[PDB]
């Protein structure tokens, strides 16, 4: 064998493998070998060359060639591809054979400077304290101090009542008491009509469905009047154990809080890290294995039907097809850097840390556990999409040591 | 479910006024427009594109394709994948980066707002989770295909 690189476009290189001579008989050896194997014909195991070609016609070449390739993959296997090898041109003569593989080796990344993009971050702090302030009131909301009234149900008490529900000719259905809180003018379902009503009062709503009329009696039980308890630590008491004092709840609801935040917060500024990757990234990358991530793209979609809702948006297929370029240049770069970073700075995820991701997802799948870990174990399809996000939700973690976080004063 | 509601009094688009129309919460209109229309000023503040359009490729992106809905052929609850196609799927996603925005930290909604449809433009966000989320339990409840309905 005999491998020549014709031309170098950047991460895209194009090989010649010719081959010839002998080993092209090698291999035809091997095709008769294996086609021997196969099909017969009016002619077991000991047809020579002849017979074939003379037969079925010209697959015999296909059939070669396919042998003459396989010693191609271990000339590469130590490189790696954004895009498996393609065989652009292949031909076989009776001396010689001459094979042509496009290789796209993964692109060449240039970072710069992680300090010089901005991620946002909202005053911790001061959005704790606006998150307790707000918990204990809707605490307090929760534990309504009411008292019965005499009244009419003005705004802002809290009145219960009784629905029945009657068929287009008496048969009762359901009944159930409801309990609502009079918001300062309302025009919820319903309760716009309990709006004024005194205890005893009923209010009938007749309504119709698919031809068939159903009646709605709601009967006012009683009346209440709503004043929320002041914050003081008896609000706590109201609350069970443990916190005695009030300095004491809004502890607790402090840690509960910052408990939510370093969780939403810190996947926030990870995810706008990744949006803005490609700023300060420049890649060299040949326009055609891009041009072709797009039709791989592209094509894809329509398998799908999606591509013709998604194209009929923009104002021409060339400018989607447009924008859907740099979409993905922009991607490949992030894709790329995190891969980069991630051998530099020797991060991996081993086995027994990929198991401890999939754990986190058997609930939101709503499986058992060990289901999760059944089908890691034994795929290795969702095994590597699983893999990489968890080392990708890593080398974020660690740039973002580097990143200008920007902190933010809350506005709600 | 969706029917041809005319669009919003602003960008000419069905989908706005759906999204609008999600964002709403009893029947406070006019106010759902102060949010979802700012969350567009925020939009080209952070991108320098046209928001309308970003929206649209955000919510294209959120998608899904597939999902599960429990059933009982005897006992009770097995795992039915089926496809998701139609307005079920637009209204999915809108179903969903809203849903996703509200249960949040920050502190207003306009801000989260934006905050979900950028982040589902480029491809990640806790919205687009629940998109490949269910789709990879698609893969994983395969075997229960014949109980489709």
């Amino acid at each position: 064998m005999e491998v020549k690189e014709l031309e170098r476009d950047k991460n895209r290189v194009v090989l010649e493998y010719v081959f010839g001579a002998e080993e092209i008989a090698q291999a035809e050896d091997k095709a008769v070998r294996y086609l021997n194997q196969r099909v017969e014909i009016p002619g077991k195991g000991r047809i020579p060359k002849n017979v074939l070609k003379m037969k079925l016609g010209e697959e015999f070449q296909e059939y070669t060639l396919d042998f003459l390739m396989d010693l191609i993959p271990d000339t590469l296997k130590d490189r790696k591809l954004i895009l498996s090898p393609i065989v652009t041109e292949r031909e076989l003569k009776d001396v010689t054979a001459r094979v042509v593989v496009e290789v796209h080796e993964e692109p060449e990344v240039r970072i710069g400077d992680i300090s010089k993009i901005e991620v946002e971050k909202v005053d911790e702090e001061k959005v704790l304290e606006k998150y307790v302030e707000r918990r204990i009131e809707d605490l307090r909301e929760s534990h309504a101090l009411l008292e019965p009234k005499e009244g009419p149900a003005e705004a802002g008490d809290l009145v219960r009542v009784n629905m029945e529900v009657y068929n287009e000719e008496g048969k009762k259905l359901t009944s159930r008491e409801y309990e609502y809180v009079i918001s300062e003018d309302e025009d919820r379902p319903f309760v716009k009509d309990l709006v004024g009503k005194k205890k005893g009062d009923v209010v009938e709503i007749e309504r119709e469905y698919e031809g068939k009329k159903y009646t709605y009696k709601l009967e006012v039980e009683e009346v209440y009047k709503r004043t929320l308890p002041e914050i003081g630590d008896e609000l706590a008491k109201s609350v069970n154990n443990e916190f005695e004092t009030l300095e004491q709840l809004k502890e607790s609801l402090k840690k509960e809080g910052k408990e939510i935040y370093d969780v939403e917060m810190k996947e926030s500024m990870r995810e706008q890290l990744l949006e803005k990757l490609p700023e300060i990234v420049e890649i060299e990358i040949s326009d055609r294995t891009l041009e072709i991530l797009v039709n791989e793209a592209i094509n894809r979609l329509k398998r799908e039907g999606r591509y013709e809702q998604i194209v009929s948006s923009y104002e021409s297929e060339e400018k989607f097809r447009e924008e859907l370029k740099e979409r993905i240049l922009d991607d490949i770069k992030r894709d790329r850097v995190i891969e980069v970073l991630a051998q530099e700075k020797g991060i991996s995820v081993n086995d027994e840390e990929l198991e401890k991701e999939a754990e986190e997802l058997a609930p939101f799948w709503g499986i058992s556990p060990d289901r999760a870990k059944s089908l890691v174990k034994a795929r290795q399809d969702l095994r590597e999409e699983l893999r990489w996000a968890i080392l990708k939700r890593k080398v974020l973690d660690l740039l973002l040591q580097e990143v200008k976080v920007k902190v933010v004063e809350p506005k709600g | 479910m969706g029917r041809q509601i005319p669009p919003d009094p602003v960008f000419g688009d069905v989908l706005v006024a759906k999204l609008i129309n999600r964002v709403m919460w009893d029947g406070k209109k006019t106010i759902a427009q102060k949010i979802v229309y700012g969350a567009f000023d925020i939009i080209r503040e952070k991108t320098k594109k046209d928001p309308l359009e970003v929206f649209r490729q955000a919510v294209e992106n959120v998608k899904p394709v597939l999902e599960v809905r429990p059933r009982r052929v005897g006992g009770a609850t097995y795992q039915v994948p089926i496809e998701v196609q139609e307005p079920r799927r637009t209204s999915l996603a809108l179903r969903w980066i809203v849903e996703a925005a509200r249960a949040k930290k920050g502190r207003p909604m306009k801000e989260k707002l934006a905050e979900e449809i950028i982040a589902a433009y480029n491809n990640t966000g806790t919205a687009i989770k629940k998109k490949e989320d269910t789709h990879r339990m698609a893969e994983a409840n395969r075997a229960f295909a014949h109980y489709r309905w």
